[PDB]
């Protein structure tokens, strides 16, 4: 999971 | 007349714009795991028998320019249209590879009194993109107006963060692919879309090894200036 | 899936009704909104929900208001609507003093700030300016702490909404005529949908005035409901 | 007709  | 004419002999165009590599200038990472969001959104739409259109890495220029001419086409004989972007943004912005854009300035090209092919019919427009920096850290359980016709689902609230995992892809996207593919033949489409907002809202929990992105959650946003209900399916 | 509406209460409705302005604001009075804090009072005494009434409200008053109401015990409630009639700008909402951000009121709201409130509707609907742009018109932990809000909207974002001084704003006027044709057949996304056809396609602007005269409008829901919402139940 |  990583944001964007 | 409650539903939009879908049984034109088109579909319509799905254009989907996936940026993964910015530009040193803009400086910005890498957005791993979007492609796969590229490859579900084509096969989705192409079973629903939309025309694809597939681009990658579009400075803010070419966004423009490519919006600009597909406004610019005839779309009679189709029954919607469906733009999906796939970027890093802001609230009402998203990037080009070289920069930021404003969304009023891609939507544009498309107002009812500026894509007159399109007026009356369903202008679709799916946003993976930040809408902001915060974090939700989730709770334990006869004239038509111009900007009539139109649909904004955007993947986050606003002023959020929106997620992407990089194996499988935007939580948002995933969501969205898997209840087209379920429900499709069966929903109307804002309904598919509070399914999707549910699915995002309930399955979905970031894991991080930063305690400050931990256990984080989203929830999308339906932006609805649709005048109809809109069904994927015929007869 | 549809949100349980079955609760002992459908819930409050909660109207801030803002027709006079304090003279240092330089904000003109809101004729026609009686009408529709009228209109709104009996559409939805008619879906059982605890009506509320309150007119021209400071810009303290509605966020101590807003404040007590969500410190209330909404636990036997199955969801809550809050309607707000004034002059606005984009994210903004007019008291008779001045300005609150919508954000701060619809934060007392959260799923973590509001318990009793949690996994339940609640809706926000919002008559007020979200700009100065016209439309001219063609010729034809568990669950987020932002779900479950809708936002309503009488206009698109950056547009001016319309009010007749005599019937009442285009919005309400609309929503309470497909609440009370269509809230014991159709699914609410679906209703506002039909608001939004009939604002769009029934009304336009007669003005004096060429800069304001024969103008048009398309209201905008924002949906960050997690279930289909009925008014009808058992 | 007036605008809010």
């Amino acid at each position: 999971d990583e944001v964007d | 007349d409650n539903s939009y004419k879908m049984d034109y002999p088109e579909m319509g165009l799905c254009i989907i714009i996936n940026n993964k590599n910015f530009h040193k200038s803009t400086g910005m990472t890498s957005r791993s795991g979007t492609d796969v969001d590229a490859a579900n959104l084509r096969e989705t739409f192409r079973n629903l028998k939309y025309e694809v259109r597939n681009k990658n890495d579009l400075t803010r220029e070419e966004i423009v320019e490519l919006m600009r001419d597909v406004s610019k086409e005839d779309h009679s004989k189709r029954s919607s249209f469906v733009c999906v972007l796939l970027s890093h943004g802001e609230e009402g912005i998203i990037f080009g590879t070289n920069g930021p854009v404003d969304l009023k300035k891609i939507t544009n090209f498309f107002r009812g009194d500026r894509c007159r092919s399109l007026t009356g019919k369903p202008k679709l427009f799916i946003i993976q993109a930040c809408r902001g920096t915060e974090l939700d850290c989730g709770i334990e359980t006869h004239k038509i107006p111009v900007e009539a016709d139109f649909l904004y689902a955007y993947s986050t609230a606003p002023g959020y963060y929106s997620w992407r995992n990089s194996k499988d892809g935007s939580w948002f996207i995933q969501s969205l692919c898997a209840m087209l593919k379920q429900y499709a033949d069966k929903l109307e489409f804002m309904h598919i879309l509070t399914r999707v907002n549910r699915k995002v809202a309930t399955e979905f929990e970031s894991f991080s090894f930063d305690a400050t992105f931990h256990a984080k959650k989203q929830i999308p946003c339906i932006d609805s200036m649709l005048t109809k209900e809109l069904y994927f399916y015929h007869l």
